[PDB]
């Protein structure tokens, strides 16, 4: 015989609770991650971003190594 | 803990089943077939229904009379309905009364006279019925769902078959299906309430003994459905409330998900603005309902057959401007059974139905109605200890596995029936099959 | 949260009769002398200090402040400026 | 803030002896030169009622006290925009500043918390 | 090819990552075919081709 | 049915300048709202004016300014009214920004046209700052310099986008033709907000001084408040012409009357008035990150007051803790301005840091404190 | 053209294999090719286009 529902209320704010946020953890992962493919595509140009960044990237990153000869570079 | 269900066979391979309960004075005796509408092709489609009218109409001995006199002095009443997949055919008495129901039933199953007197008297009855259902909206919104969900295939044919078919039904080809298709093999006898088992087993050795059997005796619950995502709008701007229905392709009975959809189909449950406790209720759907008056009642449901289903949910709302807020909040609840269900909903959900497996038991004919469900959908009477332990296997991921698989970004069916003006187009309706932010 | 005339929102207003008169029937500058001097009076010595307080702190701050910078780059201020520094 | 915050934390005030000798006679004094009275408010029309919690205790006054409130509300409209201030038995007395509202509003509240916490129980 | 669908369409999350992230290799590998294919319908044309002269 | 309210495009004029159900007790500090729908419209017509003669070159832009003062007939008018009316938009700005947060218009259901609001202050500052550098003058050269070195705190790539902005190594004649361009075209930008969190505003009406609910007695915008926004016009306009024909450099910076010099650097590089706040908040903190950050969340912190307020009476009307607070908050932001045009010396340095704290502290730790013990002294003064 | 039950035949239309991943996916790499052409076509465009704003080659002298 059971006298009374056997539960207890989960810390919640705002109408989130921990069960449900670590359920979605995994999805601000990936758009974390496409955030930050995208960042980075936008400022691909950008000579500091390849300098830094995309010329470090091991084999790939010889793609963003190019020099203009200084016999046709007028500055 | 409920007493034993007993199960025999006969030699021709009729199955008797019997669940006693020597607290009640009445018993449920009745003919459960694992035969419906599915079981014609299109040409003979509505011979099912049409036989259930038939059967009552007289036999070999006793005349459409004698037989309704014959039961008015059993004291009880007959039943039977046919449905896609399944037809029942029910004798409700007293306890002592049920060596005559058993004799009743056989009687009508077997020895049917089928009259071409009677076949024309009954083709106008049935005919009048096609313009009679119409009134009957759920049902009506229900037809229409199976027909487009699997659009030309057997499970999508009604089950009165069309006009054309009722004015052409001979008494040869009733009397070709019933030879066909009710066959011990696939037939159940059912006893609950004060029945004793081998007493049941007498009677169905002396009633039920030369009944046919088929020539490829598969077994009980044996079924190709090809769910097609598919609207049909039936606007009628003269009634006062829509009847909406949203569904997917769902689990068979026999499906390993068959407990997991049904702890989903909790999760949003039902609301029904005439009864008190509904604005209380946990589901989210209800809250969001109840607080914006959007609906007058939803009932989802989990609808399965030998080899498909559909899963979904059925909407009535006099909120005629807001029909886009009810499907939007409605399918967005679906959507979280992928992406946000934890051991919150799902722990309450199977709390419920716990009980609510058991509770629906509440009477001989439902106990029997039961017990013949479950022996021509699985071949055996699951035990509520069984029952127990499926629903307590079913875990948060289950759930999420299985709404992601079967509901995620899915194609719908959907039947609006009424002022649906406001029901957005299947594009947008489809849409709120997925999240963007999921 | 508003609606618009005829459905504004408004709890049901029920027994309040309001009264006005024409603006060629008033005078509208009636009593203006009177409320000019006597209801500006009330009004003002009601929130002075709510006025005063903030206003004369902080002007003595930047009173003392101006003055302490002002000393400091003068000859006199010189040693105390080299510390503070 | 919820107005079920501001009724347990008075409460946990006027418990404590030591506390209410001070608190009590300060919140006296803050609601004489608050000055709502001399409009002819009483404290509780002055809630914020665009809330969805707030209409709803609204809509539950009982007449009476309703068309009171509309009342109230409207003649401080009028004394506001005049510049004037209640004089007589427009003034609001400390004995007839009553807390009509307090006890709907914590209701429509009690739910609507009782119904946050109960989305978030987990059966064990 | 569930695998596929489930992977990298299922959660809009990964599909636009996804897309992304193949606009980011299309841009790149685009560049350098256009780059190889214009040298060489253009070829003994451009300053490239004459430089070595000087 | 009457034509403005059948005709579409009719009942929105409608909805906003005519029929508008307002609160009947708005007090004169609801005019400072049309006041700067006026200023918007000043300068529009006489930037756009500017614009006819005005060169965007940087070897004749100063010049041009002197063409408009000296040849354009009523040009000294044209020139001196936009100068100043970019001051005066400032005070009933910042009027108005006062008005809200005095009396809790930021509260629900508010949020929305508040929020909106604080970007409208962030793209004037903007504007205003972009149309001082076009003078091109000491001040406006040495302003575009520190200024946009600023940037240059944005780690790793700060210096990049510097040279960007300015499109060059130094603010010189691409970084004015660019600031041309943009300060056209942002008060376009600025008017389309302001219309944002008026739409906003029309769903919960205006608040009032009293911070109840006005849906008990409405009146309609016009005539009333049109008449009364008549008064503050005409007020206005009687300051305008103070300033515009008896006094039309006493707001301003004689050093921006002196042609733009890389090399010569002026005595002291103050901004407009206006901007001095939260120019001696970036003062106050030492690190050169930390200050923009500081000055940027000076005026992005106004953003949390619909959070730190939990007040449950909207308004500072009732409460008199609330309203010393809030006199107090008002003289150090005004104290914050002083401190911004005096030098980094003893012993205001100590002081500015003072008042940044006291400036932070406010939205942060006394807002929140006092009115969560006003809510208490309510409940049990009024038992 | 009586029966509201007999739904139109649309098996002109019917894609036998529906409810396949594989007929899904299909159409997903179709709306996501389109979405990757867009992604780098706006790359390129604001690249290049907001490049204008970077020192010119008067400037660069
Ligand atoms: C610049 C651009 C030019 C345009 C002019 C627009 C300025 C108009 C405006 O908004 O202020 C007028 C405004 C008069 O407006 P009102 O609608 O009659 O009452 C608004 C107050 O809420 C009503 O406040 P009150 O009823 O409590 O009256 C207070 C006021 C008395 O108000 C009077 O006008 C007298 O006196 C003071 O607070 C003075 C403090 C003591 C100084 C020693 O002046 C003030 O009340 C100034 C108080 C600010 C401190
Ligand atoms: C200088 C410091 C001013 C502090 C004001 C304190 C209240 C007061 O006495 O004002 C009179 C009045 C008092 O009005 P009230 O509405 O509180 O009271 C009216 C009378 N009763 C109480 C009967 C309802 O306050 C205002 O009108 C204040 C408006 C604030 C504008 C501030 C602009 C500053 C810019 C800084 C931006 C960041
Ligand atoms: C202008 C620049 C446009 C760049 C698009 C960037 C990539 C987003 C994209 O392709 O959208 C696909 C996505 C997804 O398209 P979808 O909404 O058809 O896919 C949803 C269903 N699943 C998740 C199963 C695939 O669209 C969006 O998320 C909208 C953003 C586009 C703006
Ligand atoms: C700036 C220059 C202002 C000059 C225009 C003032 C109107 C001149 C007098 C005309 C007048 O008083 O008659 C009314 C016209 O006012 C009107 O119809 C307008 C009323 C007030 C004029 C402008 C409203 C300002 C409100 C917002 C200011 C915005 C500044 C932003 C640019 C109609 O009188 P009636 O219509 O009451 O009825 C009365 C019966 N017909
Ligand atoms: C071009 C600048 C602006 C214009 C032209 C403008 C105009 C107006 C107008 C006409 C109104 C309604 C009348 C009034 O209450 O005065 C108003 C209300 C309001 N404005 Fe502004 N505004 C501007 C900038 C701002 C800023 C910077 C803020 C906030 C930081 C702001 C916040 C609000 C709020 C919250 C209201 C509602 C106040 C209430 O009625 O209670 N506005 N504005
Ligand atoms: C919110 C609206 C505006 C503000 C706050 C504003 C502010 C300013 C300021 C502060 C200056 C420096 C004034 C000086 O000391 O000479 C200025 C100059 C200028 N503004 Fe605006 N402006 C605004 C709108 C416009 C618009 C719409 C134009 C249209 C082109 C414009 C064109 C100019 C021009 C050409 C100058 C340079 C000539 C001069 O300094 O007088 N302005 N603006
Ligand atoms: C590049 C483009 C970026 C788009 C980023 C979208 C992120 C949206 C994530 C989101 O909606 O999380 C919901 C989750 C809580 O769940 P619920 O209350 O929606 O069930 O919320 C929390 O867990 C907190
Ligand atoms: C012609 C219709 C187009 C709608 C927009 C035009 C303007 C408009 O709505 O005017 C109104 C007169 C408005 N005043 C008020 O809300 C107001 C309300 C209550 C009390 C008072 N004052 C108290 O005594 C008011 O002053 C106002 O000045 O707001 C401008 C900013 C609007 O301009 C725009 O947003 C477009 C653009 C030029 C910025
Ligand atoms: C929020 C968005 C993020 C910020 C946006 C970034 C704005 C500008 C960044 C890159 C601009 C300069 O970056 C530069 O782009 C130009 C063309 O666009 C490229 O230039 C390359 O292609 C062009 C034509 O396409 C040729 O004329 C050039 O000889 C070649 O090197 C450089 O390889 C790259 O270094």
């Amino acid at each position: 015989y059971v006298k009374k529902p056997s539960y207890k209320i989960v810390p919640h704010f705002l109408g989130f609770n921990i069960p449900t946020v670590s359920k979605w953890i995994p999805i601000f992962g990936i758009w974390g991650a496409a955030a930050g493919i995208g960042a980075l595509f936008l400022i691909e140009g950008v000579p500091r971003t390849r300098q830094d960044i995309l010329s470090k990237i091991p084999i790939i990153g010889e793609h963003w190594i190019r020099e203009i000869p200084a016999s046709d570079n007028p500055f | 803990v409920s007493p034993k269900t007993r199960t025999s066979n006969l030699k021709n391979g009729l199955t008797i089943a019997s669940e006693s309960n020597p607290l009640v004075q009445t018993a449920t005796v009745g003919v459960w077939i694992d035969a419906g509408s599915r079981n014609e092709n299109a040409y003979n489609n509505g011979t099912a229904h049409f036989f259930e009218h038939l059967a009552f109409k007289g036999t070999d001995k006793r005349s459409q009379h004698q037989l309704e006199l014959d039961i008015e002095n059993m004291g009880g009443h007959l039943n039977a309905y046919t449905s896609r997949e399944s037809t029942v055919y029910y004798a409700k008495s007293f306890k002592d009364d049920v060596p005559k129901s058993v004799e009743i039933l056989a009687d009508i199953l077997q020895h049917s006279k089928l009259a071409e007197s009677a076949i024309d008297r009954e083709r106008e009855v049935i005919t009048r019925e096609l313009e009679e259902v119409n009134k009957q909206y759920e049902e009506v919104v229900f037809d229409h769902l199976h027909a487009t969900a699997f659009m030309n295939q057997p499970l999508g044919r009604t089950i009165l078959g069309p006009r054309e078919n009722i004015q052409t039904i001979t008494n040869t080809e009733l009397r070709k299906f019933i030879t066909e298709n009710y066959t011990a093999d696939r037939m159940v006898l059912v006893g609950a309430g004060a029945v004793d088992h081998d007493a049941l087993v007498e009677l169905a050795e002396k009633y039920f003994s030369h009944l046919p059997s088929s020539q490829s005796p598969v077994p009980l619950g044996t079924p190709i459905p090809n769910f097609v995502g598919s609207e049909v709008r039936l606007r009628d701007d003269t009634m006062p409330v829509a009847h909406i229905a949203i569904a997917v392709e769902g689990v068979s009975w026999t499906s390993e998900d068959y407990y997991t959809a049904l702890v989903a189909q909790a999760i949003i449950g039902n609301y029904d603005r005439a009864v008190g406790t509904s604005r209380h209720q946990g589901s989210r759907l209800s809250n969001i309902v109840s607080e914006n008056n959007l609906a007058n009642s939803f009932q989802s449901f989990s609808t399965s057959y030998s080899d498909t289903g559909l899963w979904g949910i059925y909407l009535t709302s006099e909120n005629t401007t807001q029909i886009d807020d009810l499907v939007h909040f409605t399918l967005k609840e679906w959507n979280r059974l992928s992406t946000s269900v934890s051991n919150l909903q799902v722990e309450r959900a199977k709390s419920q139905l716990k009980a609510g497996l058991l509770l629906s038991l509440d009477g001989t004919t439902y106990v029997a109605e039961d017990i013949g469900r479950q022996l021509t959908t699985l071949g055996r009477r699951v035990t509520p200890a069984e029952v127990e332990a499926k629903l307590e296997a079913v875990t948060e991921h289950d759930v999420r596995a299985w709404a992601q698989k079967t509901l995620y970004d899915k194609d719908i069916a959907l039947v609006g029936l009424g002022p649906i003006e406001g029901l957005y187009d299947y594009n947008r309706i489809r849409n709120d099959m997925s999240m963007m932010r999921w | 949260y508003m609606g618009w005339w005829g459905h504004m929102g408004s709890p049901p207003q029920k027994g309040i009769a309001g009264y006005t008169i024409s603006p060629f029937a008033a005078r509208p500058f009636a009593g203006v002398v009177h409320a000019a001097i006597f209801n500006t009076f009330r009004r003002t010595k009601n929130q002075a200090l709510f006025v005063i307080l903030p206003v004369s702190f902080f002007y003595y701050v930047w009173t003392q402040a101006s003055e302490k910078n002002e000393w400091l780059y003068t000859k006199a201020g010189r040693h105390e400026l080299a510390k503070a520094l | 803030a919820s107005i079920t915050s501001v009724v347990k934390t008075s409460e946990l005030i006027l418990k404590s002896p030591l506390l209410s000798k001070i608190v009590v006679p300060l919140a006296k004094t803050y609601v004489k030169f608050s000055g709502y009275r001399q409009l002819g408010f009483k404290m509780n029309d002055l809630i914020i009622e665009e809330t969805p919690n707030m209409q709803l205790a609204l809509r539950r006054l009982p007449p009476t006290e309703s068309y009171d409130r509309v009342y109230r509300l409207i003649r401080a409209t009028q004394f506001s925009l005049s510049h004037k201030l209640a004089t007589g038995n427009d003034i609001t007395k400390p004995e007839e500043d009553d807390h009509y509202l307090i006890p709907y509003i914590l209701d429509v509240e009690a739910e609507a918390f009782e119904k946050d916490a109960l989305d978030n129980l987990e059966v064990v | 090819a569930t695998t596929f669908y489930n992977v990298f369409v299922k959660r809009n999350s990964a599909f636009v990552a996804t897309i992304l992230a193949s606009a980011f290799v299309f841009d790149m590998t685009f560049e350098t075919a256009i780059d190889n294919f214009w040298d060489r319908i253009n070829a003994g044309k451009q300053w490239k081709d004459i430089r070595h002269k000087y | 049915m009457a034509l403005r309210k059948k005709n579409s495009l009719l009942n929105m004029a409608n909805s906003y300048v005519l029929d508008s159900p307002q609160p009947s007790n708005l007090n004169y500090f609801w005019n400072f709202g049309s006041l700067l729908a006026l200023c918007l419209v000043i300068q529009l017509a006489t930037g756009i004016t500017l614009a006819m003669h005005y060169t965007s070159h940087a070897s004749l832009a100063f010049d041009s300014v002197e063409h408009i003062m000296r040849d354009v007939n009523f040009g000294w008018f044209i020139r001196y009214a936009h100068a100043n009316t970019a001051s005066f938009f400032f005070i009933c700005i910042y009027a108005h920004m006062g008005r809200n947060i005095y009396y809790g218009s930021y509260k629900t259901p508010r949020v929305l046209p508040w929020s909106i609001g604080v970007i409208i202050f962030l793209l004037l500052i903007i504007t205003a700052f972009m149309g001082y550098v076009l003078v091109f003058g000491q001040m406006s050269l040495w302003g575009a310099t520190v200024i946009c070195n600023l940037v240059s705190a944005i780690p790793w790539l700060g210096e990049d986008i510097v040279h960007f902005l300015w499109g060059g190594f130094s603010v010189g004649n691409p970084t004015l033709q660019r600031f041309f361009a943009l300060h056209y075209l942002m008060p376009f930008v600025l008017a389309v907000f302001a219309l944002l969190h008026l739409i906003a505003l029309h769903t919960a009406g205006s608040s009032n001084p009293l911070g109840i609910t006005s849906n008990v007695d409405k009146l309609s915008m016009h005539p009333y408040y049109s008449f009364k926004d008549l008064i503050t016009v005409f007020a206005f306009l009687l300051m305008f012409t103070l300033f515009v024909f008896f006094s039309p450099d006493k707001l301003g910076h004689p050093d921006n009357y002196i042609p733009a010099n890389p090399m010569v650097t002026p005595a002291s590089i103050v901004p407009e008035w206006y901007l001095l706040p939260f120019y001696a908040i970036l003062r106050a903190i030492p690190d050169k990150l930390g200050g923009v950050i500081a000055m940027v969340a000076a005026i992005l912190i106004l953003l949390i007051l619909p959070i730190v307020d939990r007040s449950i009476i909207r308004g500072n009307a009732f409460k008199p803790i609330s309203k010393l607070l809030f006199g107090f908050f008002i003289c150090n932001f005004l104290l914050l301005g002083v401190l911004g045009q005096v030098h980094i010396e003893p012993p205001f340095i100590v002081l500015g840091q003072i008042c940044t704290i006291f400036y932070f502290s406010y939205f942060l730790i006394l807002l929140p404190m006092v009115s969560t013990i006003e809510n208490i002294f309510f409940y049990i003064g009024s038992l | 053209g009586k029966s509201t039950y007999k739904i139109p035949d649309f098996t002109p239309y019917l894609k036998k294999d529906r409810n396949t991943d594989a007929n899904r996916l299909f159409s997903y790499f179709m709306i996501g090719s389109f979405g990757m052409l867009s992604a780098a076509g706006a790359k390129a465009t604001v690249q290049d286009f907001l490049s204008n704003m970077s020192a010119s080659a008067d400037v660069l002298a």
